[PDB]
């Protein structure tokens, strides 16, 4: 529900310091973050 | 043949709602401990008048 | 030469649901040569009176 | 999770997600993207 680069870079922070307070750590260069690609299980999809 | 030009025969109707919801939250006043000055004056030769 | 509008026709109430329209086949057809000179013909006419 | 999925038609669609690539999180992205290539070439130089 937004648009402001600000707010989403502040969301993508809060998920990545959560997931290292946990123990575990998560590359930023592998999550995916988008809309338009679905990759679950070796399987790809791109725009339908 | 399809997609050869861009439609808008489908409107978005969760981004009116979100700038709905984004207007929602407009502030139309300020606090303020002193008000704006309304009258200044202009000094002239003169000690009395001004 | 404008075209009406495409929401004239059709509505969409939610993201899978959408009204049909009568004239679906001949609203998505597209003229050849021959049929836009017989457009040009009849806008002549119109243009014309008697 | 729908398994029930049936397909009509392609259109094309103006995207509204079209500001958002400017973020932190997509140059970092495509940073680290960029640098592991980088690392690749050089460690291919070296060796031969």
């Amino acid at each position: 529900h937004t648009t402001d680069t600000k707010v989403f870079d502040k969301v993508a922070a809060s998920i990545f310091d959560t997931v290292a307070k946990c123990g575990h750590e998560a590359s930023p260069s592998k999550t995916m973050m988008t809309p338009y690609s679905v990759e679950k299980t070796q399987t790809h999809a791109k725009q339908g | 043949t399809a997609t050869r030009e861009v439609d808008f025969t489908v409107p978005d109707v969760q981004k009116i709602l979100d700038d709905i919801k984004a207007l929602a939250a407009e502030q139309v006043y300020k606090i303020v401990k002193v008000p704006s000055i309304s009258f200044r004056h202009i000094v002239m030769q003169s000690r009395d008048r001004v | 030469y404008i075209a009406p509008n495409p929401r004239i026709s059709s509505i969409t109430l939610t993201q899978r649901i959408t009204t049909t329209g009568p004239f679906a086949i001949l609203t998505g057809s597209t003229p050849t040569a021959q049929q836009l000179n017989d457009v040009r013909k009849i806008y002549l006419a119109l243009m014309f009176p008697g | 999770n729908s398994k029930d999925v049936f397909y009509d038609k392609f259109r094309t669609e103006p995207n509204r997600y079209k500001a958002l690539f400017r973020s932190s999180f997509y140059n970092e992205s495509r940073r680290m993207n960029e640098e592991k290539i980088l690392e690749a070439v050089k460690y291919s130089q070296k060796l031969g």
